């Protein structure tokens, strides 16, 4: 058992990176939600028809 | 040994996937963060440019100001009357778009999925050939008519007693392009708005000019046509104006070439004197009640999905079917099942049709019996 | 006489016009009421804090907050 | 408002002396409405359109109220003259919305009582003639069957 240590170190580094990625995603979701809901506070809106959808 | 690396990689792969999924989910929402930060642009129709940069266009709202365009929008590409977006907050030209689409136009454009085949149509084989020569023969080789010395047919209206089923003729004729056809009931095109009644017609002729090969058929044409208005109603003024606008757009200082319109009406006597003129109504092809052979052909067409016994003598019924209307044969075929539905007789006997014909002949006793008058 | 400094400042400053309009119908899964004006415009609006959710009659004449555009 | 939600309670026996009419009509609406496979096997388009005429009180409201409580669907109640308006063609829109709301619940029946209001025979005159009423009649005809019709519901009409 010689190469087992390198694999264990790599697995630990991957787990540490995954924890940080999960934390970053949790932190980023709050910013997106604060704006999405802030816009959702605008129930007062307009009701109209649909004309066309071009390719631009 | 390397067997230990495979076990450890199973955690690194999960760690990477758990980060990639979270990043994709966060980016999905963050996209809307910048997407919902813009503002729309008002759309107007240009009148004319006054200076090399000064142009006058009326927006979709009303009173029109004069504004400029972006310094790279190919000013010459801004047609005199073009439809483009303005700097809604600034009211300046930003980008141009094709002509309008009149969502009612789409609504009446791709709302007919009928796939009628000429085999289904019957009783008007000579009428089928005439109508073909009426509309599709022109698009086939109008040079033939030119060499003849006359212009191709302008527009043909279908004359037929009520319940004749002319509408089926148009539904089948829709089997020549299936994308180059136009069918408007000529009664939903009316509105109580200020002037949109003429707007529908304008959009019709515009969308027609847009695609060269296409036909416009307008059933219930007897409604908007009418005879005239004696100052009776406050819509007859607007209704008569709509009728005249269609008359004008027909052959008014402009020919709608590569496209002809076929209309149908049960009452050719309440038709305005103008619509019957050679410029508006080209030729009148009248669809009469089915003949004995026509009635038999119609019965056979409708007699497709009948579980019966090999004794169905349609000849006796056909001789019995006197003065029946075109839809009447389908009604008899349907009532055949209803009689068969009674007693739960799975097969259909020749007696079921013999009783359905008798029931139909007695039901229509309350009719009017006034076919038509082509004057 | 009542509306001189307080009552006028109470009959006027306290209340709002709250123009009246017509309702079409609410949308399920939420309050999701629809605002519609006969001569002004239609719009997605909501009722006020001083109304009940059992009385959300579809097609009902009512006034909305002149600013909040809420019935 | 054309959505029947009060469940008009009427019994078939509570209909006086019209058992023949009940048998003739129910099988023309109820049977296609409760046993589709029966018509699907033999093969026929389900009968569409039921028009009842007769004396002033020969009984049409009774048959309609019985049919309403009979079928397990939603019946559409429309008054003959009810579908009109001073606006140009507003009746056409009111009838199109009626047909759409009826399509809302595929299992449903729409009854146009006093069909004589819109069923008035067309006339030939310049001044007047109820052009709007004829337009509403034509809109009903178009929505009924023909170009882009539907076979999902049955309409029971009552004319005097």
């Amino acid at each position: 058992a010689s190469r087992i240590l390198d694999n264990e170190i790599r697995i630990l580094k991957e787990d540490v990176q995954r924890t940080t990625l999960e934390l970053d995603s949790f932190k980023e979701k709050i910013k997106e939600n604060q704006e999405k809901i802030k816009l959702n506070k605008q129930l007062p809106y307009l009701v109209g028809n649909i004309v066309e959808i071009l390719e631009m | 040994k390397l067997l230990q690396h495979r076990e450890l990689e199973s955690r690194s792969r999960k760690v990477k996937e758990e980060l990639r999924s979270a990043k994709k989910d966060y980016t999905k929402t963050e996209d809307d963060l910048k997407s919902l930060q813009s503002v729309g642009q008002i759309i107007g129709e240009v009148l004319r440019p006054l200076d090399d940069e000064r142009l006058i266009v009326k927006a979709s709202s009303g009173p029109r100001y004069v504004v400029g365009c972006r310094s790279k929008v190919d000013k010459e590409k801004l047609t005199s009357g073009t439809r483009v977006v303005l700097d809604m907050t600034t009211l300046t030209i930003m980008r141009a778009l094709p002509r309008e689409v009149d969502p009612v136009v789409y609504n009446m454009l791709h709302e007919d999925p009928g796939n009628i085949s000429y085999s289904a149509v019957g009783g008007l084989s000579d009428q089928i050939r005439e109508l073909r020569e009426s509309i599709e023969l022109p698009l086939m080789n109008p040079e033939l008519f030119i060499r003849v010395g006359i212009k191709p047919p302008k527009g043909v209206l279908l004359y037929g007693p009520p319940g004749t089923g002319k509408t089926l003729l148009a539904r089948a004729i829709a089997s020549n392009i299936d994308a180059n056809f136009l069918k408007v009931v000529s009664s939903a095109i009316i509105d109580k708005y200020i002037g949109e009644s003429a707007r529908l017609i304008r959009e019709m002729f515009n969308y027609a000019r847009e695609h060269q090969p296409c036909i416009i058929f307008m059933d219930e044409i007897d409604a908007i046509g009418g005879r005239r208005f004696s100052e009776g109603t406050s819509a007859d003024r607007e209704i008569q104006r709509t009728l005249m606008e269609l008359l004008n757009q027909l052959d008014g200082f402009d020919q709608l070439g590569k496209v002809k319109m076929i209309m149908a009406t049960n009452r050719p006597d309440v038709l305005d004197p103008a619509l019957l003129r050679p410029g508006r109504l080209d030729r009148k092809i009248e669809i009469p009640l089915p003949n004995e052979q026509s009635r038999m052909e119609i019965l056979k067409i409708h007699g497709a999905g009948i579980a019966k016994h090999g004794e169905i003598d349609y000849e006796a019924v056909v001789k019995l079917a006197e003065g029946f209307n075109g839809a009447d044969l389908r009604n008899i075929c349907t009532e055949a099942g209803m009689s068969a539905i009674r007693a739960e007789r799975d097969y259909v006997i020749h007696e079921d049709f013999m009783k359905a014909v008798r029931k139909l002949n007695e039901a229509k006793k309350l009719e009017s019996s006034a076919t038509y008058s082509a004057d | 006489d009542l509306v001189s400094d307080k009552q006028m400042m109470q009959e006027e400053q306290p209340l709002q016009v709250a123009r009246c309009t017509k309702i079409i119908n609410p949308n399920t899964e939420d309050a999701k009421y629809v605002i519609n004006v006969k001569q002004i415009a239609k719009f997605v609006v909501g009722l006020g804090d001083k109304v009940s959710p059992t009385d959300i009659e579809e097609g009902m004449r009512v006034g909305v907050d002149r600013n909040k555009y809420q019935i | 408002a054309m959505e029947v939600d009060e469940k008009p309670t009427e019994d078939y026996s509570d209909i006086g002396g019209l058992e023949k009419q009940i048998q003739e009509l129910v099988e023309a609406i109820v049977l296609p409405m409760t046993h589709k496979e029966r018509f699907q096997t033999i093969g026929i388009r389900p009968p569409k359109g039921v028009l009842l005429y007769g004396p002033p009180g020969t009984g049409k409201t009774l048959m309609a109220r019985a049919c309403a409580a009979q079928t397990n669907a939603t019946f559409l109640k429309l008054a003959g003259p009810q579908l009109v308006q001073m606006f140009i063609g507003d009746g056409a829109k009111l009838v199109r919305d009626a047909f759409q709301l009826a399509k809302e619940k595929a299992p449903c029946i729409i009854f146009i009582d006093e069909i004589d209001a819109i069923g008035t025979k067309r006339f030939d005159s310049e001044v007047s003639g109820d052009r709007e009423v004829q337009r509403t009649m034509l809109e009903l005809l178009n929505q009924l069957d023909g170009f882009s019709s539907d076979e999902r519901i049955k309409v029971i009409a009552a004319t005097n």
